[PDB]
């Protein structure tokens, strides 16, 4: 379900015309292989080996080759997600 | 009985000139009869004799005379004039044709030969070769100078290499050399030889030194493996790099040619592709393809660049589809209307052919003015709406390349791209291959400046390395001259890099939710049954 | 803390703001209003002032008549009035809307559109009358003019310490957190430029009857407009009631004549339709 979430992003990121299976945020870190998938042992998973470096595992869909069912969040269509996204950023808001 | 005479004259000259007559059948006694519709004239022979827009007036002007010789007067209305644009351009009115041509000579590709076809091939080149003939085509190109220009403080070779109009002279010169060999008594028209296709060994015809001669029962050496240079008494040698073998880069490299709308970006995209080939197959003798001073005497040259002139043909044609100009250029101008300096020069071409059609714009319609065809336009097998299928389909993503403005270095080199990720500490870089393309030259060749980017696609290079266009890093060539040993400082910029977003959504197509592998759908635990 | 992140309507420029183009347009749609016959026209819009009076109906014997002024909804009709203006020569080809010329700034000179006397078009090169620097009294006699007399005061300067009547008395007028003292000072200061442009001529800005046939009148009073609306402005900053009067409250019932006539008098629908201050 939290994957879910991220794909969702992705592809509201799409929608925003940002990147989404890239990332320019986190440089040094997207090429280093996953420290228990890349392991010779014991993971002899080939799907996974081959693609444990963090780059390779951005689109899930070619890569790992599944959907989810819808990508819609709440009921909310991508495009009116954005909008309600949008209308939130439209009042004064205060964090810690 | 009323002949009558018609003639055009313009306002500004004034022209007259008389775009022939016609006659009516006339008697006192008569059926009383008028046409519901106007006899037409074909009068476009005239229209452009006079270079005369068919937009100016060009107003019309008839005499009418009985059998007698008597002129009457007061006769008729000329006023209508129509303009029938070609079946073949498609913008308007008919669909997609494929439209005919005078079309001599077809052009086939080098893997679809038969013995026979191969053997008079070699033949008749052989007579071109034992001959004076075929280096004196070849010194068009090559090494001996004879372009001086603009005084001239200093002389050049013939041959143009940074400008746009680069494929039109090479396209006319592989013209001239199909012309003679098929003069030599060649059964058919110098063959392409398609290096898009991936090959554990070279090209049957090129390859071997001596083939087997069945009229004579004798072997014989193969007068497509070396051309002769006999003013500098060397022959043309071949040293192939394995880079040659194999790689299926040239696939996408043409995919990115053929995405190409604008002329230009065409032509550098295309002449750099053409270049690669030069590259790998000639590589460190000095008397070879790779260097651009001598690599005309190899006769592989023209089963090169019709190859290349076919790839450009293929464009052509996809422009039409595009409804964009196909047989013009709304790119580079000035470039367009100055004849190609050996070929226009009345010494040493003495072929009619090539030197009456030596301007560029002259070069446009291979089929109608050189008079030759290739017998498919479709590459890789694909129909040409099939090709701009896939080329929408391949805009239809994000993608990142490297830019690379080019110019004339005094010689060929080879520049290869690397991919620099900086480590998060310390500074770190630059060391994992992204690709390879080719600069082409010669000691004396003409000088050249790109005035717009080459591209070089590194999105995929990118993906295995999970970079995006966001994602830290840079992009370093590594620059190889001809010589093996030669390695360079920094001539060119540093490779610019560029983002296009999809239509990826980034640009052109709207948001489309995309088809991928995607098998295994998951779903929403409580839609469970 | 993070703060918040089918016509287009008119832009009344600045006069010295103008660009080539739209001092073009509007010279040129003044030109054809002022050479207008009809109800759109400037002679009969002037007319809607003062002095060929409309009020209470055209149709009386005595006629005390019409513009406001000297009471709460003085503002109100007026802007109306510019309205009809505007609205004329927008349909006339102006491009831009009433340009204004605020005296909120500091002045050496009357604005080149006003005070010149013939304009020359860039575009076409010849050159023409300046509808803008004096406007035609058709009914009194096709000669009649309006002229005008440009009292010294009109350029005063910002002393050392003394600062121009003009600043001080708009300032003390946006003062005011009451509508109707805002309004008493507000027109008063008003007044000002009525009486420097208009000097003693009797045609003149000087003069309530023939005011409104010099086109500068309405320049003038687009900036007006805009003073009372940065007042508007200033009481939606001091969370005080704009778009409302809590004071003279009865008088903002009272249509706006001759708007309220609709009829053939004017129409113009949406001057009509909001003939209520």
């Amino acid at each position: 379900t939290v994957d879910r979430l991220w794909a969702i992003w992705q592809d509201l990121q799409r929608y925003r015309k940002l990147d989404y299976n890239v990332a320019n945020c986190a440089l040094n870190l997207l090429n280093d292989p996953m420290r228990p998938f890349n392991n010779k042992t014991a993971n002899q998973d080939h799907l996974t080996f081959t693609n444990s470096r963090p780059n390779d595992v951005f689109d899930y869909q070619n890569s790992l080759n599944y959907k989810f069912d819808s990508l819609s969040f709440s009921g909310l269509s991508i495009p009116r997600l954005d909008d309600l996204l949008e209308s939130r950023q439209s009042h004064d808001r205060v964090f810690a | 009985s009323l002949l009558v005479e018609y003639f055009i004259a313009a306002d500004g000259t004034d022209q007259k000139m008389k775009a022939g007559e016609f006659y009516v059948l006339g008697s006192e006694n008569e059926m009383p009869w008028k046409f519901d519709r106007p006899y037409k004239s074909d009068i476009t022979y005239v229209m452009d004799a006079m270079k005369l827009h068919y937009t100016d007036k060009y107003h019309v002007e008839l005499r009418i005379t009985d059998m007698t010789g008597a002129e009457v007067t007061d006769l008729k209305l000329v006023t209508s004039v129509i303009y029938e644009p070609g079946i073949g351009n498609f913008g308007e009115g008919r669909r997609w044709i494929s439209p005919i041509t005078s079309a001599s000579r077809i052009r086939k590709n080098l893997l679809d030969f038969e013995d026979g076809e191969m053997e008079s091939l070699r033949n008749a080149f052989k007579q071109m070769a034992d001959e004076g003939r075929y280096e004196e085509i070849a010194s068009f190109h090559g090494v001996p100078a004879q372009c001086p220009s603009e005084d001239g403080t200093m002389v050049h070779t013939c041959c143009l290499h940074g400008m746009p109009v680069f494929p039109h002279w090479h396209r006319l010169y592989v013209s001239l050399v199909e012309d003679e060999l098929l003069a030599r008594g060649s059964g058919v028209a110098v063959p392409y030889w398609d290096w898009v296709e991936p090959f554990d060994e070279l090209p049957r015809l090129i390859n071997e030194a001596t083939f087997y001669n069945s009229r004579t029962l004798q072997i014989e050496p193969n007068p497509f493996f070396k051309g002769k240079i006999s003013f500098e008494n060397a022959e043309t040698d071949r040293d192939t790099q394995p880079e040659l073998f194999g790689n299926r880069y040239l696939y996408d490299h043409t995919l990115f040619v053929f995405e190409q709308t604008d002329f230009c970006e065409f032509e550098v995209h295309y002449e750099v592709l053409h270049n690669t080939i030069h590259s790998w197959l000639g590589g460190r003798d000095v008397h070879s393809m790779s260097s651009l001073d001598y690599a005309a005497y190899d006769p592989v040259f023209f089963l090169h660049h019709s190859n290349v002139d076919r790839l450009w043909a293929i464009w052509q044609e996809l422009q039409r589809y595009r409804k964009l100009s196909y047989n013009e250029a709304n790119c580079a101008l000035p470039l367009m209307n100055q004849p190609m300096r050996p070929f226009s020069n009345s010494t040493a071409n003495n072929d009619r052919l090539t030197f009456t059609n030596s301007r560029p714009n002259d070069v446009f319609d291979y089929q109608n003015v050189l008079h030759y065809k290739y017998d498919t336009l479709n590459f890789a097998g694909l129909s040409i709406p099939q090709l701009e299928r896939i080329l929408q389909k391949n805009q239809g993503r994000d993608r990142i390349f490297a830019g690379f403005l080019l110019h004339g270095i005094k010689a060929s080199a080879d520049v290869r791209i690397y991919i620099c990720v900086p480590t998060g500490i310390g500074e770190e870089n630059c060391g994992n291959y992204a690709g390879i393309f080719s600069v082409l030259g010669g000691e004396t060749e003409m000088p050249w400046q790109f005035d717009r980017l080459f591209r070089y696609e590194i999105t995929d290079e990118l993906k295995k390395l999970g970079l995006n266009q966001n994602s830290h890093f840079r992009v370093e060539m590594e620059l190889t001259a001809v010589n093996g040993s030669k390695i360079t400082q920094k001539i060119f910029p540093n490779p610019t890099i560029i983002f296009v977003p999809s239509d990826v959504e980034f640009e052109e197509d709207t948001w489309r939710d995309v088809v991928t592998s995607a098998n295994r759908i998951r779903r929403n635990l409580k839609d469970l049954s | 803390f993070v703060p918040k992140k089918v016509r287009g309507n008119l832009v009344r420029k600045n006069v010295d703001r103008l660009s080539l183009q739209e001092i073009n347009s509007l010279i040129h749609a003044l030109k054809r209003m002022q050479k207008d016959r009809s109800s759109d026209g400037f002679e009969t819009i002037a007319s809607f002032h003062a002095l060929p009076p409309l009020c209470p109906n055209p149709t009386a014997k005595h006629r005390h008549a019409c513009c406001l002024h000297g009471m709460a909804t003085f503002p109100q009709w007026h802007r109306l009035y510019v309205v009809q203006f505007e609205h004329s020569l927008n349909r006339h080809g102006a491009i831009v809307g009433v340009p204004y010329w605020d005296w909120t700034y500091p002045m050496t000179e009357v604005p080149g559109l006003l005070t010149s006397e013939k304009y020359t078009d860039p575009f076409t090169g010849i050159e023409t009358f300046n509808p803008f620097n004096h406007g035609h009294i058709s009914f009194i006699s096709p000669e009649t003019m309006t002229t005008r007399e440009v009292s010294e005061h009109l350029f005063e300067q910002p002393a050392l310490g003394k600062q121009t009547w003009l600043f001080n008395n708009i300032i003390l007028a946006l003062e005011q957190t009451d509508y109707c003292d805002f309004e008493v000072q507000f027109e008063i200061v008003h007044n000002s430029i009525h009486s420097w442009l208009g000097g003693k001529e009797l045609y003149s800005l000087n003069h309530l009857h023939y005011a409104a046939y010099d086109p500068a009148f309405f320049l003038h009073h687009s900036n007006v407009d805009r003073l009372w609306v940065v007042w508007q402005e200033l009481q939606k900053f001091r969370g005080l009631p704009a778009y409302e009067s809590n004071c003279a409250i009865e008088l903002m019932s009272q249509p706006l004549k001759p708007f309220s006539f609709g009829a053939p008098y004017n129409l113009n629908p949406v001057t009509t339709k909001y003939s209520k201050p």
